[PDB]
RNA sequence: AGGACCGAACCGACUAAUGUCGAAAAAUUAGCGGAUGACUUGUGGCUGGGGGUGAAAGGCCAAUCAAACCGGGAGAUAGCU
RNA sequence: ACACAGGUGGUCAGGUAGAGAAUACCAAGGCGCUUGAGAGAACUCGGGUGAAGGAACUAGGCAAAAUGGUGCCGUAACUUC
RNA sequence: AAUUCCUUGUCGGGUAAGUUCCGACCUGCACGAAUGGCGUAAUGAUGGCCAGGCUGUCUCCACCCGAGACUCAGUGAAAU
RNA sequence: CGAUGUCGGCUCAUCACAUCCUGGGGCUGAAGUAGGUCCCAAGGGUAUGGCUGUUCGCCAUUUAAAGUGGUACGCGAGCUGGGUUUAGAACGUCGUGAGACAGUUCGGUCCCUAUCUGCCGUGGGCGCUGGAGAACUGAGGGGGGCUGCUCCUAGUACGAGAGGACCGGAGUGGACGCAUCACUGGUGUUCGGGUUGUCAUGCCAAUGGCACUGCCCGGUAGCUAAAUGCGGAAGAGAUAAGUGCUGAAAGCAUCUAAGCACGAAACUUGCCCCGAGAUGAGUUCUCCCUGACUCCUUGAGAGUCCUGAAGGAACGUUGAAGACGACGACGUUGAUAGGCCGGGUGUGUAAGCGCAGCGAUGCGUUGAGCUAACCGGUACUAAUGAACCGUGAGGCUUAACCU
């Protein structure tokens, strides 16, 4: 259950070790993402090399929360870390070509088939 | 709101409230009869009923919890050797509850409670 | 808080009507001793349907 | 038309594909049809149906003989239905729940559990005051109920504090799973007003 | 009730293998890819049961790539193909949420062996 | 050794809530500062009203202070209500 | 002004834990605070717990939460050393 | 600037975004050298700002335990 | 002026239309996409943040949109007190000085138990014309009315290309609302366990008290949201702007003067709730009551004895009902509460005894013991025979027809 302010580690490879999400997209006054709806967030630490420097604003996927994800046998899975996946804001599809961590089965959705054929799990 | 839920406060906190019915308790086994409050009796049934239900099977453990609640062995001592044994046949429905009009320095509506033997 | 001018005898009577308390008007008999006293509670003496439960 | 019955909990069927649907279970014993109101008579067509029963002395000589005019059994409670102009029943007839095997959707309503007197905070979803901050004796309190000099009074309709709950709602278009014909069962999908042993006017969705 | 336990006793399926808590359990689980029907597998200690008849539950925590996945399964849905129990773990508590604190060398536990 | 340090008694009174016809004409509860010193406290003295005293706020001088209180001039005076 | 949750100097100093006249539980001894009895709505007051987030609250992290002991390893800028 | 009006001066730093803050510039309406000027370790229930940690402060309120509120009996005010 | 508390924030709103969105239209320098302006339209909806006391504003990021106003620049007997306006202190400036400045700066008691109106709830009284119990009808009143994105038609019309629809159909989101506890969780001082200090039960063991529930760990029922269902409608009638069709006065022309047809989230219904005190007190059904007598201002007169039914109240046991009333269930011809019994759940292998080990401790009987509000049975306890209220065919004037 991702909001404004909520700090998130990056799933993928791309440079962002710890994201903040500054907004929530997709509907006025909405309060909350989860399982696999789209935020923007900015970057509060980076790594050295990496693809995306620290301070920039670009949309992200999240792919982990520890609130979880409820599927259709009323069965619930939960997670120990609120995670996220990085974009190209207009262009969209993720910058990282490698991502850690599984991901649910929920966020498969054609535009995100990408995430799911290169992470590990679900 | 309370629904479905069971168990008088009497104005006091939870602390109080075991002890006076662990006191209560002690009162009516030893004088086989006791006058208080038309609530205060109501809710004893629920502390005094199972003493005597437990006083049936005459066992070590059932007399540690005897003396876990009660605390005293004067008590588990009345319990066990006369209403083990007095209560048997009786499946239940051990006390009875009698009005006896209110309380004259407060207009308390009174009640005797007492075991079904006086005999 | 407070009252801006005060009010009447009548008023003050239409209020009260409600105070008036009800009476009993149903004094049981007992069985054995035919004494009176309230429904389901004991007598002064000491019987309750019939039967002494009562020093 | 529509039928009258007690609800039992809630539990859940599994369907064999894989989803688990949430289901009310409504036991709906043989409604039987009392009195056929009527345009003649009455100046409207309708029918009055019970169910249940009470026993042969709680009854009152009033619908003792109420009952004895149709011929049946004396169901406790009483409720009225409307006809649907073409339709036309009789006295003494049993209705059984086989009336919602063919419709899909249905219409539960019953008096909601009762909330007794309930804040604004509760009753209206009022935001609360601030916790801290300064804030004295004002918490959970309503705040202001009107404007000033202007209409110098409260509008009509204004929501406040109260009563809460114990009262008549209509949950709408609720899909019914199943329907039981041996131990007269009627298990509609989701949640429906009050508490388990309350009493439930079922009747076919009038949003068609 | 009556009426309610008629139901419920119904859907339950008669052939649970009986598991504690704290016990390495494989839970074979149905998934759907449009046209496919596919059996994956999902490895981890039980950390807590629910048993309420037909909605009975329980929790299944493992640490797979990167970090821990809790997962609540159903047991009397029909996603759960079956629950095959590895080791059995000797712990005493009902609920083993402490796990969630710990990882690696403290998260292991003891075996029954009884 | 120390107008040293932390910290009870004791002295104070920074924040908050409570109370605001109060339990109380300045308090309670939870924290808060000083706590061998320019400390604090008992007992008894001295300083008196344009006067005292004041690490100075016009603070304090018996719940009263940019001039106390009681009595007297005195029924001050009031183009005002 | 009251049988008023406030003010009032000195003396005596038990036990177990504890650095201690802190604190906890007890002794000797003394009290249960002079309206009770019910019910267990809103709301108020003093508290407890809280999914996911973690200052987005607000004038301001006010208030809460948090840190907390003892022994040892280690401890930067700057410094009047 | 405890001094700056014009003003949220301009540039830089910090922030997704900074009328506050820190550094610099001089255009000092109206600093300035014992009514002291500029530095300054230590000290502050001191003023401003930021970052950790922690949180019902908040998103967004929920439940619970006690004291009142509510009913019964006794006593019994007040402002107006 | 014998006091009408002044900015801003919070809570709570409500109205207007000079409409920001959504809806309906004309003209376009309208090919389509998107616009531009004007007309009709007030049903609903109408940001979160950074800076500042701010209103406003600027900025960042969203949105279908982030409307303009009124309401004592709405709302302090509803909250706050950052700002402005008490006393302290300082800077700059002005003043010989006391002091002064919509100049700046740090600090600075926000009182009130509601009589009346109003409002939200909730009863008692009488009425509704013989009394009682039900079930309706519906005058009237209230609630509700938001909307994105994604496909299909279709890469079709349009367009040289780029780009790219109308009109209809389907799915899935946000916000808001109603319900509910099966799921997911929270809570759960009334259940079980672990454990620190210390007292107590003679002591060991085992228990209990107290330390915020001493601290914690799980947790039943209930309540509940972050959890799961459902909702806004389609349809008709009458319309606005607008569009028209026949058609004179005006041998033509014109939407109109007669006549006739379309035409919007507005209006009236449809959906939901309250609702016959709707004194205009409506209806249908059922139930209950059929005895003498003097007195006389012979009056819808008043009493005397004889009769008191339907029903109701009270009292009790009580409830997923509830502040209190009320509302529902039950009162022995009885499952209303408590108990008990059997489960279920919860916690996690009790106590004692035996063996292992020097001891802490372990192991076996043992998934044991203990289990609140849960489910199903069982009259063991408590719901009393009666007394109380409530009566004895129901006025008159007209009218339609059986003796
Ligand atoms: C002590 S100065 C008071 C100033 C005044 N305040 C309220 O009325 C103005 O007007
Ligand atoms: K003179
Ligand atoms: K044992
Ligand atoms: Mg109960
Ligand atoms: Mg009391
Ligand atoms: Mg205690
Ligand atoms: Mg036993
Ligand atoms: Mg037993
Ligand atoms: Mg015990
Ligand atoms: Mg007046
Ligand atoms: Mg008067
Ligand atoms: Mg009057
Ligand atoms: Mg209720
Ligand atoms: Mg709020
Ligand atoms: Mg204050
Ligand atoms: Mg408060
Ligand atoms: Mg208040
Ligand atoms: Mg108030
Ligand atoms: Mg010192
Ligand atoms: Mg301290
Ligand atoms: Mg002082
Ligand atoms: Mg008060
Ligand atoms: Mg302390
Ligand atoms: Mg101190
Ligand atoms: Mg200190
Ligand atoms: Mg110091
Ligand atoms: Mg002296
Ligand atoms: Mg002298
Ligand atoms: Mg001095
Ligand atoms: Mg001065
Ligand atoms: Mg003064
Ligand atoms: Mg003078
Ligand atoms: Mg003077
Ligand atoms: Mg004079
Ligand atoms: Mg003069
Ligand atoms: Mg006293
Ligand atoms: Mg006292
Ligand atoms: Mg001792
Ligand atoms: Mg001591
Ligand atoms: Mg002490
Ligand atoms: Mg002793
Ligand atoms: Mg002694
Ligand atoms: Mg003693
Ligand atoms: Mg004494
Ligand atoms: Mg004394
Ligand atoms: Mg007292
Ligand atoms: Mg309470
Ligand atoms: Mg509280
Ligand atoms: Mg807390
Ligand atoms: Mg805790
Ligand atoms: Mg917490
Ligand atoms: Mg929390
Ligand atoms: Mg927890
Ligand atoms: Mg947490
Ligand atoms: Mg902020
Ligand atoms: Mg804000
Ligand atoms: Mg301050
Ligand atoms: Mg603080
Ligand atoms: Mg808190
Ligand atoms: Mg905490
Ligand atoms: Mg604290
Ligand atoms: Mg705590
Ligand atoms: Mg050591
Ligand atoms: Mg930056
Ligand atoms: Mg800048
Ligand atoms: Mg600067
Ligand atoms: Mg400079
Ligand atoms: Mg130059
Ligand atoms: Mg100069
Ligand atoms: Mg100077
Ligand atoms: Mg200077
Ligand atoms: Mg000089
Ligand atoms: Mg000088
Ligand atoms: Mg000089
Ligand atoms: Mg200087
Ligand atoms: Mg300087
Ligand atoms: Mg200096
Ligand atoms: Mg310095
Ligand atoms: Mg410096
Ligand atoms: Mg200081
Ligand atoms: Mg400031
Ligand atoms: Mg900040
Ligand atoms: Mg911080
Ligand atoms: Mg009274
Ligand atoms: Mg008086
Ligand atoms: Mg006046
Ligand atoms: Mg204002
Ligand atoms: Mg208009
Ligand atoms: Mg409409
Ligand atoms: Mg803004
Ligand atoms: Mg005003
Ligand atoms: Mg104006
Ligand atoms: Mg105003
Ligand atoms: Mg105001
Ligand atoms: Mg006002
Ligand atoms: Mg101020
Ligand atoms: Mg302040
Ligand atoms: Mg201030
Ligand atoms: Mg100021
Ligand atoms: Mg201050
Ligand atoms: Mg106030
Ligand atoms: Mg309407
Ligand atoms: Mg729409
Ligand atoms: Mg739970
Ligand atoms: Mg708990
Ligand atoms: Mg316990
Ligand atoms: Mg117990
Ligand atoms: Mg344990
Ligand atoms: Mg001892
Ligand atoms: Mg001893
Ligand atoms: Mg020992
Ligand atoms: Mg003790
Ligand atoms: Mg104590
Ligand atoms: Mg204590
Ligand atoms: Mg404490
Ligand atoms: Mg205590
Ligand atoms: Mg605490
Ligand atoms: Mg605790
Ligand atoms: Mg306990
Ligand atoms: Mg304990
Ligand atoms: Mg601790
Ligand atoms: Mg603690
Ligand atoms: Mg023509
Ligand atoms: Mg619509
Ligand atoms: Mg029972
Ligand atoms: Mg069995
Ligand atoms: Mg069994
Ligand atoms: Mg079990
Ligand atoms: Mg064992
Ligand atoms: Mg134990
Ligand atoms: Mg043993
Ligand atoms: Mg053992
Ligand atoms: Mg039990
Ligand atoms: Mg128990
Ligand atoms: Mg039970
Ligand atoms: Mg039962």
């Amino acid at each position: 259950m991702i909001q404004e302010q909520t700090m998130l580690n990056v799933a993928d490879n791309s440079g962002a070790r710890r994201v903040m999400c500054i907004k929530v997209l997709g509907g006025s006054h909405r309060r909350y993402a989860g399982v696999g709806d789209i935020i923007k967030i900015t970057i509060k630490e980076a790594i050295p090399r990496g693809k995306v420097k620290k301070g920039d604003v670009l949309k992200a996927v999240v792919v982990r929360t520890k609130k979880g994800v409820r599927r259709p046998d009323g069965s619930v899975i939960r997670f120990d870390g609120n995670a996220c996946v990085l974009l190209n804001n207009n262009s969209e599809q993720p910058i990282g070509t490698r991502i850690f961590g599984p991901v649910t089965r929920e966020l498969r959705s054609e535009k995100f088939m990408k995430i799911i054929s290169l992470a590990p799990e679900v | 709101m309370r629904h479905r839920k069971s168990g008088r406060q009497l104005n006091r906190n939870s602390s109080h409230r075991q002890a006076m019915f662990r006191n209560m308790a002690g009162s009516l086994v030893r004088h086989e009869i006791i006058k208080t409050t038309l609530p205060k009796a109501k809710e004893l049934r629920r502390v005094v009923e199972p003493l005597i239900t437990l006083a049936k099977t005459d066992s070590v453990a059932n007399r540690r919890l005897a003396f876990a609640r009660t605390r005293d062995n004067e008590i588990v001592a009345k319990l066990f050797n006369e209403l083990g044994p007095r209560f048997a046949s009786r499946a239940g429905g051990y006390t009875r509850i009698l009005k006896c009009g209110f309380r004259a320095g407060d207009n308390a509506p009174m009640a005797y409670i007492e075991l079904v033997d006086r005999s | 808080a407070v009252q801006q001018n005060k009010p009447t005898r009548s008023k003050r009577g239409m209020r009260r009507s409600h105070d008036a308390l009800t009476a009993v008007t149903s004094l049981s008999v007992d069985k054995t001793s035919g004494e009176k006293h309230l429904r389901h509670h004991i007598t002064a003496d000491g019987y309750y349907r019939g039967r002494k439960v009562i020093a | 038309i529509g039928l009258v019955g007690k609800k039992v909990g809630m539990t859940r069927i599994f369907t064999e594909d894989g989803v688990s649907i949430p289901v009310t279970v409504i036991e709906v014993e043989a409604n039987r049809v009392t009195q056929v109101k009527d345009l003649a008579n009455d100046g409207y067509r309708a029918i009055q149906v019970t169910t249940g029963a009470k026993k042969a002395n709680r009854v009152t000589k009033p619908e003792a003989g109420h009952f004895a005019k149709a011929g049946v059994e004396a169901g406790r409670g009483l409720w009225e239905f409307r006809l649907a102009e073409g339709e036309e029943f009789t006295v003494g007839q049993s209705i059984s729940v086989e009336l919602f095997a063919d419709v899909k959707k249905v219409d539960v309503t019953g008096t909601s559990k009762g909330k007794g007197f309930a804040g604004t905070v509760k009753r209206w979803n009022f935001r609360t005051q601030d916790a801290t901050h300064g804030n004295s004796l004002s918490h959970r309190v309503p705040g202001s109920i009107g404007q000033n000099q202007t209409p110098g009074k409260v509008f009509k309709g204004k929501k406040m504090a109260g009563q809460m709950g114990n009262e008549r709602v209509t949950v709408q278009s609720l899909d019914v799973v199943r329907v039981d014909a041996e131990r007269n069962l009627l298990l509609v999908k989701g949640a429906v007003p009050g508490a388990t042993g309350s009493d439930l006017i079922v009747k076919p969705a009038v949003k068609a | 009730s009556n009426i309610i336990k008629q139901l419920e006793q119904e859907q339950m399926k008669q052939d649970v293998p009986s598991f504690r808590p704290g016990d390495t359990v494989e839970v074979k689980v149905w998934v759907v890819e449009g046209s496919k029907k596919r059996l994956q597998a999902f490895e981890g200690v039980v950390i807590a049961i629910r048993n309420r008849g037909l909605h009975s539950a329980f929790t299944v925590r493992k640490i797979s790539n990167g970090e821990g996945v809790e997962r609540v399964f159903q047991t009397h849905s029909p996603v759960v193909d079956s629950i095959s129990v590895k080791r059995r773990g000797a712990v005493r508590k009902a609920k083993l949420y402490y796990l969630r604190e710990r990882t690696g060398k403290a998260a292991r536990i003891k075996e029954r062996l009884n």
